[PDB]
């Protein structure tokens, strides 16, 4: 909540100091609420 | 640490004059400001 | 580092007289007698406020111009063959000493009689004064001036900049040290860094030095699109957000997940831009400053003769028989060359490269159409006062319009990578 | 410069020089042959 | 091989009856006379004192003023080669970095 | 060895401006702890 809720993905990353890094991003799991949404959406898009 | 005691007694070169034989090891809290002359053992004098 | 100090004198383009007037010159001595002052060359501009434009001073670099061609016929007074530094008046200046730090009003009787007769294209050896010669500080500090000079005198088009990469460089808590500028603007660095180098002398190969010559490579790889977030350099670069701004800046930045790769190896060049909108370019002086501190600093290799003048050709502080081609790129094909890495790339869409390129054309046909107007104001000028006729700026061609070969010159930088 | 942070007391000083010659020279002037007779030998012995 | 100047201090310690003993491993010239001075940093500055290369003090005399000596006409000059001070001079393996040492050093 | 750990918001394709984040303004990647060394050494000699 301290900002940036517009954000696309997220990626944590470290570095040496010979200055190699390692960053890891982990893959999106979907939301039910989602796609549920999307399905109501086109719903009430119909039954206004 | 055993440098700033052995000063006066056994010599330790520096590579940097900013740096000093009795400058405080807690400054060298990073590898950047490790010493050339403590990055090489054989660079020191073992007679020094 | 540079051990060689020699000058040569600016010649007219077909003028028989030096191209500035005494009102020129009041303008330019505003408040002081000391031409050496970087801030007497230039009024410092901030970017985007930056840009001077006056009646006398229609660009920085024009007053630069005119500071160059006093400063050519004041020199000749000590660097004549009596080496007098008080005896005559050149157009009423007379040098307050020997070691000629400061000029003066010339004296009545001295005002009456006539000024020096300068002779143009003079090459000097900055030795031959006695009083240089006794102080290495001081000729070598009064050398940053003549150098500049020199290397704008020696382009008959555009000035190159030179740009040298050096992985030790990045080696060091000098690296630590340019970090202390991180998230500065490069104007803001560069202002710094220059005022740094004018409080003191440092080594050719010396740790300030090797952290100029970086920021001068990151700041024209991010100038030509070379280096981006999607192409970091060890995830450091200089960023600017908006191309073709007013004072677009590359701002040092980081990116996580796109570092770019570097051939190893030492490279150290000077391209020269086709544009003549470099007079209202606050980078392209600023890197003119850097690079001829950097030149003071360490003596670079002789430049191509053939990529020099015939008549300046062999200079022995400046030219050689093989030397480094300078590289010609017009401002407006150059940003394209910028948006069209990154369009390739795929970071930004088309459409918003066409963009760019379309608000470039615009300012591109604004400042033409202003440069154009003023060369007809200074002809009619010149026409109407031939005994005090003057140039505000060293005259420009609609050839300098084109492009000459930019995208030649960015395909090389890309190659340099 | 010296050597040590507890150095010993010194006396190869051009200081500690010049006070040995003044005094020499002073003995010298008490051995002079027309001044040393009106000095008692037991005075000339205390002042040298 | 042996440094030189080492071999020269340690003449004049011993002249003084000082002790060398210390400096007698020093007294061996392993590669370079220059970069075996620069490692050495013991002594008294006033024994003998090498700003890294650069080092200034008197080479040995030239002539040796004897007590006979009574400055005549007929007695030959030594143009201060007798003097035991006489000057200090700064030698270095290199004259442009001497000269960026003398940059603002005293001339 | 690493200098410090970072996160990002954004997906990889879009470019924008970097901004300021907790993780950095801490240069050390882990909390920094200091301990009594006596007690520490203490207990090493002295377990049964």
């Amino acid at each position: 909540l301290s900002g940036d809720p517009r954000m696309t993905q997220l990626a944590i990353q470290y570095q040496q100091y010979n200055g190699r890094t390692f960053n890891v991003i982990p893959e999106m799991p979907g939301s039910v609420i989602a796609d549920c949404v999307q399905l109501t959406a086109e719903v009430f898009n119909h039954e206004y | 640490t055993l440098a700033n005691m052995m000063v006066g007694f056994e010599t330790i070169p520096m590579d940097n004059q900013i740096y000093t034989q009795s400058r405080r090891a807690s400054a060298f809290s990073t590898p950047h400001t490790w010493p050339r002359c403590f990055m090489n053992i054989q660079l020191i004098s073992p007679i020094d | 580092a540079r051990a060689a100090f020699l000058f040569k004198t600016v010649g007219f383009g077909g003028l028989q007289n030096v191209p500035i007037n005494d009102e020129l010159s009041s303008h330019l001595l505003r408040a002081g007698n000391s031409p050496w002052q970087l801030t007497q060359f230039l009024d410092w501009i901030s970017l985007g406020r930056g840009l001077a434009t006056s009646a006398l001073v229609p660009t920085a670099g024009s007053r630069y111009y005119q500071m160059s061609c006093l400063l050519s016929g004041t020199l000749q007074i000590p660097f004549r063959p009596n080496h007098r530094w008080g005896d005559i008046r050149f157009l009423r200046l007379v040098w307050s000493a020997p070691t000629l730090d400061g000029l003066v009003v010339a004296p009545p009787q001295v005002l009456a009689q006539p000024a020096l007769q300068a002779q143009a294209d003079r090459v000097y050896d900055c030795d031959d004064y006695p009083f240089l010669a006794r102080d290495p500080r001081f000729k070598h500090r009064v050398y940053q001036q003549l150098s500049a000079v020199t290397l704008l005198n020696l382009t008959g088009f555009g000035p190159i900049s030179y740009v040298r990469v050096d992985e030790d460089m990045w080696s060091g808590d000098v690296n630590q040290l340019l970090m202390n500028y991180f998230g500065h603007t490069f104007a803001e660095i560069a202002y710094t860094l220059c005022q740094a180098s004018a409080n003191r002398p440092w080594e050719h190969d010396g740790t300030y030095a090797r952290m100029t010559q970086i920021i001068l490579s990151l700041f024209w790889l991010s100038y030509v699109g070379v280096i981006h977030q999607q192409n970091t350099y060890r995830t450091f670069y200089f960023q600017c957000n908006r191309r073709g701004d007013a004072a677009e800046v590359w701002i040092l930045s980081c990116s996580l997940n796109h570092s770019a790769q570097i051939r190893p190896g030492n490279r150290s060049l000077f391209v020269m831009p086709t544009s003549p909108d470099w007079n209202m370019d606050v980078n392209l002086i600023l890197s003119s400053t850097l690079t001829g501190c950097l030149c003071s600093g360490s003596q670079l290799p002789l430049i191509d003769n053939n990529s020099v003048p015939a008549v300046s050709r062999n200079i022995h502080g400046w030219t050689g028989r093989a030397g480094n081609q300078l590289h010609g790129f017009q401002v407006r094909r150059m940003v394209t060359e910028f948006c069209d890495r990154l369009r390739r790339d795929g970071v930004m869409t088309q459409a918003q490269q066409n963009q760019i390129e379309a608000l470039a054309d615009q300012t591109q046909q604004f400042k033409r159409d202003k440069l154009e107007a003023w060369a007809r104001e200074d002809d009619q000028y010149n026409q109407a006062n031939p005994n005090s006729t003057m140039f505000r700026t060293k005259p420009f061609t609609n050839a300098q319009w084109g492009r000459g070969n930019t995208g030649a010159t960015s395909a090389a930088i890309a190659a340099l990578i | 410069p010296a050597n040590v942070t507890t150095p010993t007391l010194d006396f190869t000083n051009e200081l500690t020089n010049w006070r040995a010659r003044v005094c020499e020279l002073m003995k010298n002037l008490v051995d002079n042959q027309r001044y040393q007779p009106g000095w008692t030998q037991s005075l000339v012995s205390s002042m040298r | 091989h042996v440094n030189v100047f080492v071999a020269n201090a340690l003449v004049g310690a011993f002249l003084s009856n000082q002790a060398f003993y210390d400096l007698l491993p020093l007294l061996i010239i392993n590669d370079t006379m220059i970069g075996d001075l620069l490692g050495t940093g013991a002594s008294l500055s006033q024994f003998f004192q090498s700003h890294g290369d650069v080092l200034e003090v008197a080479a040995g005399r030239k002539y040796l003023q004897m007590e006979n000596y009574s400055n005549d006409d007929d007695d030959p000059p030594l143009f201060a080669k007798d003097l035991s001070d006489y000057a200090k001079a700064f030698y270095s393996d290199t004259y442009e970095v001497l000269d960026r040492f003398f940059w603002t050093h005293d001339s | 060895v690493p200098t410090m750990v970072g996160v990002t918001r954004q997906s990889r394709d879009t470019i924008t401006q970097p901004a300021l984040s907790l993780s950095t303004t801490n240069t050390t990647v882990g909390v920094p702890l200091a301990l009594d060394a006596r007690a520490i050494t203490v207990a090493l000699l002295s377990g049964k």
